[PDB]
């Protein structure tokens, strides 16, 4: 039931001390399925970190305490063999190598492109695929509406216009328009999708009329001469 | 597949077109659309029936 | 992890002979 963020829940409400989620067999192991090793780098650490400085003035009615030494003495020792592997990693590289450029262009370019969730090209109907897509678009909108409204940038061109303790200067906006510009253009997708419908059900409507090798052809005009015969007057 | 298109004819006269143009140069081989409607042995076993026609009538 | 401009990315990223066989003879 998230222990993780319960700590951070006790944390954020200033009060841990009055609770300290009754550690016993049947809410302190209720949570967990040991603890389950925290994965942030410090966000889910320096909770564990106020936990036991909180937990040093009971001491004995929170049996939860050992478990949570055992991880802290894992992290230590996961990072004393991190120091000697990269003590030992800085004695193991080879004096040389001349690593190419435009390589290295194409793996930091690919690496940008692969943190933030956007498709790389390689240079090295059907409903089931239709909700696939419709399923990556709410997740843009809602990532998009999760900004905070007072965004704004800082150019590195603010330096040649002089601003003073209140100047007011014009290039502020030039991200909170293109978050703007992408939020609003992924909800006016179903009307241009029936702008599109209305040009092309009557750009393809006409089909041989305005096509030339269309209207020129003998099957079309023999069937376009031929719908257009005046039924025989009997007498 | 019983109504006829404007794409359906063109591909049509299309084929039939080609098809024609491969003989001359013969890149094309069309022995079984030959042989399968030629058939000697049926075009006798048909000659046999005519003949027995020819008996079974005299 | 600095984001890289966008207008860098839009920058970093027998069959002859079956017929002359056929046309020389016919």
């Amino acid at each position: 039931l998230q222990e993780q963020s319960e700590l951070m829940s006790t944390v954020m409400n200033n009060t841990p001390t009055t609770v300290a989620a009754l550690a016993a067999v049947a809410a302190a192991s209720e949570t967990n399925g040991t603890i389950p090793k925290p994965r942030s780098s410090a966000q889910l650490e320096q909770l564990l970190y106020r936990y036991r400085a909180i937990q040093n003035h009971p001491k004995e009615n929170k049996l939860e305490i050992k478990a949570i030494e055992d991880t802290f003495r894992n992290i230590s020792r996961d990072q004393d063999i991190y120091e000697t592997k990269l003590d030992t990693l800085r004695k193991s590289i080879d004096k040389g190598f001349q690593y190419d450029e435009d390589l290295l262009n194409k793996h930091l370019v690919a690496l940008q492109l692969l943190e933030k969730d956007t498709d790389v090209p390689d240079y090295f109907g059907d409903p089931d695929t239709e909700i696939r897509i419709s399923a990556r678009i709410s997740n843009r909108i809602n990532e998009l509406e999760r900004l905070p409204a007072n965004l704004g940038t800082y150019s590195l061109d603010d330096c040649l216009e002089f601003i003073t303790k209140d100047d007011l200067s014009s290039r502020m906006d030039t991200f909170k328009i293109k978050a703007l510009v992408e939020l609003k253009s992924l909800k006016l997708l179903t009307k241009q999708k029936s702008i599109r419908q209305k040009l092309i059900n009557n750009v393809a409507s006409q089909a041989h009329h305005n096509i030339p090798y269309l209207r020129d052809s003998p099957f079309t005009a023999a069937a376009q001469r031929s719908v257009q015969i005046r039924s025989k007057v009997i007498v | 597949y019983n109504n006829v298109t404007l794409k359906n004819l063109t591909a049509f006269q299309l084929l039939s077109q080609r098809e024609n143009i491969c003989e001359l140069l013969n890149l094309v081989e069309s022995t079984e659309r030959h042989n399968s409607i030629i058939n000697p042995e049926r075009q006798r076993m048909s000659l046999e029936e005519m003949k027995k026609m020819l008996d079974a009538l005299k | 992890s600095l984001p890289i401009e966008d207008n860098y990315i839009r920058e970093v990223v027998s069959k002859l002979m079956e017929c002359v066989n056929d046309a020389v003879q016919t």
